[PDB]
RNA sequence: UUGUAUACCUAUACAUUACCGCUAAAGUAGAUGAUUUAUAUUACUUGUGAUAUAAAUUUUGAAACUUUAGUGAGUAGGAA
RNA sequence: AUAUGAAGAUCAAGGUUAUGAUAUAAAUGUCCCAGUGGGCCACUUUUGGUAAGCAGAACUGGCGCUGUGGGAUGAACCAAA
RNA sequence: CAUCUAGUAGCUGGUUCCUUCCGAAGUUUCCCUCAGGAUAGCUGGUGCAUAUAAAUAAUCUUAUCUGGUAAAG
RNA sequence: UGUGUUUAUUAUAUGCACUUGUAUGAUUAACAAUGCGAAAGAUUCAGGAUACCUUCGGGACCCGUCUUGAAACACGGACC
């Protein structure tokens, strides 16, 4: 009966990784955190101040805030059942930059490229996702030195 | 004023039959092409396969769109994330079949609703027997039978071109662009039982009978239910 | 007598009833425990804004009177 | 049911890395097709690796038996799981069509070995001729000319007579 | 068996009045015909607005029906006041305006008049605006009552500011532990 | 007992239908010569419209009638 | 050292609202409204215990609160509410 | 013996008409608290805001981040 | 798409008067047999757990209660 307290199963949270140790990049530091933007949680146990608490490690927010070394950043938690966006003043070296959206925003930026040009043909633009649809009708041609290449069903003894 | 009354609807009628008997005429000859539409296309498909095998080939026919599912057990003792497949592809009841677009974002709902739902890909007699015979279609969140061709075209000829039933049969079948609306159009298919019953229920088809996709033996069990 | 304490059990069957809850989507979400020196004549980056088209695309040749400030600007 | 056979062949579909994958078929035996397509991915899935849904099933074919009129004796070359105990076995069975002698062995195995039929794996089946067969219980029929006087019949329960009044009478002369 | 019919499957709306005044019954019987017979969502506001209750119709003031009337383009446009309207002595000059109100007050009733403009019960309207043309419909400010203010404490959050119930005012009621930081916590 | 085959029997489940409720939606309120319907004279289009003369139905406990759909387990408990 | 930052406030220009399927009507308040706060069984994973129709937990489904069909019989199993 | 006294009881027992509709809980924290509360959850009632899209909200597909359990060593 | 070559198939061009031919706008409607609701009172046909009795097949434990679980060898209850 404990959970209680703070960094408490975080032996495989914090810890770094396989000779990833020592020296922070200096990237780390270099990197912009504009009001809005969408932000992971991955948590540094070489810096121990402004570590997140275990909760949001793993997890996404959007940067409410930016100050001197550290980003607000608003974090959902489920407290059960219902979910709570949580305030998590975080330092820099624990938050990360989302890939999620912007291979979002190169399509964005491909929804104006495609209907642009298509001004001259006009349809379809074809601006939606499409799932994978079932495959064709297709020749498959052998030739490919004819079939039997026949399998059998056979491996135990030993 | 009641001495203009007659005189406006009388028009309002003359005018209403003119559609009525313009429509009867379109659905003649809209039902006439899409009927062709079906013979060209079994017929390339037997002009394919004999042009394959005397070409030294094969010929793999398309993999299909349009399952037709039913849900053949229980609301008893299920899962959330598989009751949950069953009300996001309305089948809330036993023997309930509806129509489905097979799309790999769907076939991974099918795989999770496996044990409880069987499919497969029917003929067009089995699209046309299920909305002739059981084709029920919803009316402002009522349900409506079909009766008419004018329960069908009040609905969608003004945004979607379908006034017929051989229309709500072609964009179902040949899986149309507006595939999303014929087949949420109608109700779920409140199907009957089938005659000779099942197989097991609770094995797989490809085990020794019932659940998952049937995939050409769904036909044979739509002459049972319809 | 010390019988069974401690279960989820429920818990979720309970929680997904009144279900499980997003908070809700704001165009305005707020501004308290903000940067306070971002924020306190940022409240004057507005109220700097007596007019925005009518006194301001004077502004846009009145600076261009001076050709801008295109060079210096480059530090 | 009675387990007809089939030529499954399969791919791998071919992602643009790799053009026209190299083909492989079978000879499955199985009541339908529809599991005649999960019989050849499951043994399959020994010998290469594509499974599904990363392969493909180009043309399932049935197999009609060339000579179904013809008398020859079936060879199947099988292994199965017992209870202790993968095992392979040589059955012999005497039968006209190819899908009746497998299915007659499906059986069979069930019959001896208890041997429910997830545990059956068919390697081979043959129609060897005579003088190649051993299994004793089918050279019996090896000979012309065989007699065999019979004792089988019918004996209808309860009958077109239930309390009959003339008694069946198993032998006459 | 099928699937699952909790809730708000029956609606919680009201289809009547719950209120034995015949005068107002026989507005609804006025207004169900214009509903129905002239589908403008005017007359099904007035309708569904002539259901309510005491709260959810508040008082407008008269200060405030002489304001909302700066609106532009608006001449000759009527105040409809599903409600009261009550008289405002903060308004030193009431403008010349055109009321129709369930209740208007009577001080409220001479200063309109004096001005002088018209006040109108809901089928003197019916009959002007049928389709609820030259009208401004207003009410009042739902949760101005004081006992929305008491909805609803529980300290922790600086959002609260929430009211407590509490039957007298002074120091000696519900001001120390909790409220004062010298005293356990400040909330 | 093991492996199969057809053919049946069996729920309050499923389908259709009749009836009860509940839910949800929709209609109806010129009575003064108001609305129709069947005939009987005239303007006229061939036909319809209008005036006139020949029988009824309708003051829907507006909390009423009328129309259509779905739906139905229940202790503790709440509500009509 | 920029009244180019960064936030904000405006005018400009942008085909086809940018996977799928669904919509049991969803949203929001109030009575903080009643009862409850002994649970128990099962697959799977588990700890203690030689074991237990024993003790303790995670997960989802059940009985409690529920008839009816099947397992002769039976809280919970199979089917179905 | 009579009164205070119908003393108190987190405990046992009982708690009286029908139909219709909706439908639980055995968990959280805290308490000289462990046969009990208060608390939050679950329930019902009553509304109200929106009916001759591009509003959104919930299981899959896609994109991305996270994880040290099975297996492996 | 285009045009002809062409050979096939559907649709529209059925007005006036009449009639025991569909949705009767959840259709069930016809031919025929039996039997007359007698002035006071019979009879014919169909129906009826009225409170029973007779007969038979299926079902069927004793309620209230606290309980995870009651027919319980848990407690209460002989009857008005």
């Amino acid at each position: 009966t404990n959970s209680k307290g703070y960094r408490r199963g975080t032996r495989d949270m914090f810890s770094r990784p396989f000779r990833k140790h020592g020296v922070i990049p200096l990237s780390t530091y270099m990197r912009v955190f504009k009001i809005g933007d969408i932000v992971d949680i991955k948590g540094h146990g070489a810096v121990q101040k402004g570590l997140p608490y275990k909760a949001y490690h793993g997890k996404t927010g959007r940067i409410f805030n930016v100050t001197q070394h550290a980003v607000g950043v608003i974090v959902n938690k489920r407290v059960r059942g219902k979910i709570l966006a949580k305030r998590v003043n975080v330092r820099i070296e624990h938050i990360h930059h989302s890939k999620c959206r912007e291979d979002f925003l190169r399509r964005v930026k491909e929804n104006e490229r495609l209907l642009k040009e298509a001004k001259e043909k006009g349809q379809w633009v074809s601006l939606k996702r499409q799932p994978e649809q079932p495959k064709k009708a297709h020749f498959v041609k052998k030739l490919e030195e004819p079939i039997a290449l026949a399998p059998i069903p056979y491996e135990f003894i030993a | 004023k009641q001495i203009s009354k007659r005189v406006a609807e009388s028009k309002r009628r003359l005018k209403k039959a003119a559609v009525i008997a313009l429509r009867k005429k379109e659905n003649l000859v809209r039902a006439e092409k899409y009927q062709n539409e079906y013979i060209k296309a079994e017929q390339r498909e037997i002009k394919l396969r004999r042009l394959a095998k005397k070409r030294n080939q094969f010929y793999v026919p398309a993999e299909a769109k349009l399952a037709f599912v039913v849900r053949i057990r229980g609301i008893n003792k299920v899962a959330p994330k598989v009751r949950k497949v069953l009300q996001l592809f309305r089948l809330r009841q036993i023997n309930n079949g509806v129509f489905i677009k097979l799309n790999k974002a769907t076939i991974n709902m099918l795989r999770i609703a496996e044990p409880y739902i069987t499919w497969g890909y029917p003929n067009l007699k089995s699209v046309r027997e299920l909305i002739y015979k059981r084709g029920f279609v919803k009316h402002n969140r009522q349900r409506v039978p079909i009766t008419d061709n004018f329960v069908i075209e009040r609905k969608l000829r003004q945004a979607h071109q379908i006034q017929c039933v051989e229309d709500l049969v072609h964009e179902i079948f040949t899986v149309g662009p507006n595939f999303k609306y014929a087949s949420n159009f109608l109700w779920p298919f409140k199907l009957n039982t089938p005659t000779g019953g099942w197989r097991k229920k609770a094995n797989h088809y490809v085990n020794g009978g019932d659940f998952g996709n049937r995939e050409d033996q769904i036909n044979r069990l739509l002459r049972k239910m319809v | 007598a010390k019988s069974k304490n401690h279960t989820n059990h429920n818990q979720n069957k309970k929680a997904h009833r009144n279900g499980i809850k997003r908070p809700l989507r704001k165009r305005h979400e707020s501004t308290l425990g903000m940067d306070v020196k971002f924020l306190i004549n940022q409240r004057y980056a507005r109220k700097g804004n007596l007019s925005r088209e009518e006194s301001v695309k004077r502004y846009n040749e009145r600076i261009a009177s001076q050709k801008g400030k295109p060079k210096p600007v480059t530090l | 049911g009675l387990l007809k056979e089939y030529e499954v062949v399969g791919r791998k579909l071919p992602s643009e890395k790799e053009p026209q994958t190299p083909l492989y078929k079978m000879r499955i035996f199985a009541p339908d097709n529809i599991v005649a397509k999960s019989r050849f991915w499951y043994f399959l899935r020994q010998l290469k690796k594509f499974k599904k849904t990363t392969g493909e099933i180009v043309s399932i074919k049935q197999v009609y038996e060339t000579s179904p009129v013809k008398i020859k004796n079936f060879g199947i070359w099988l292994r199965y799981d017992s209870r202790s105990g993968t095992h392979n076995m040589y059955r012999e069975y005497r039968d006209l069509t190819v899908g009746g002698a497998v299915t007659q062995c499906y059986r069979d195995m069930g019959a001896r070995h208890r041997a429910r039929a997830h545990s059956i794996q068919i390697i081979k089946v043959d129609s060897i001729p005579a003088a190649k067969t051993r299994r004793v219980h089918v050279k019996q029929f090896h000979d012309s000319k065989i007699k065999f006087p019979l004792v089988q019949r019918v004996h209808h329960k309860g009958n077109r007579k239930l309390f009959s009044f003339r008694k069946p009478r198993t032998y006459f002369q | 068996g099928i699937d699952i019919n909790h809730k708000y499957d029956r609606k919680v709306r009201r289809t009547e009045p719950k209120s034995q005044d015949v005068y107002l019954r026989l507005l609804v019987k006025l207004y169900r015909f214009l509903q129905r017979r002239t589908n403008k969502k005017f007359n099904r506001i007035i309708l569904k607005r002539l259901f309510m209750s005491k709260i959810n119709r508040p008082p407008l003031s008269l200060q405030r029906i002489a304001r909302f009337f700066k609106a532009a383009n608006q001449p000759e446009s009527t105040i409809v006041v599903v409600g009261t309207v009550t008289d405002d002595a903060r308004l030193l000059v009431v403008p010349k305006l055109t009321v129709c109100a369930l209740h208007v007050t009577q001080t409220a009733r001479e200063r309109i008049l004096k001005a002088g403009g018209e006040v109108l019960t809901f089928d003197q309207l019916a009959l002007r605006s049928p389709t609820g043309k030259n009208t401004l419909l207003l009410q009042g400010r739902r949760t101005a009552r004081t006992a929305c203010k008491h909805f609803g404490k529980a300290p922790g959050v600086p959002h609260s500011h929430t009211r407590p119930y509490v039957r007298s005012k002074g120091r000696k009621f519900e001001r120390a532990r909790g409220r004062r930081s010298s005293c356990g916590y400040k909330k």
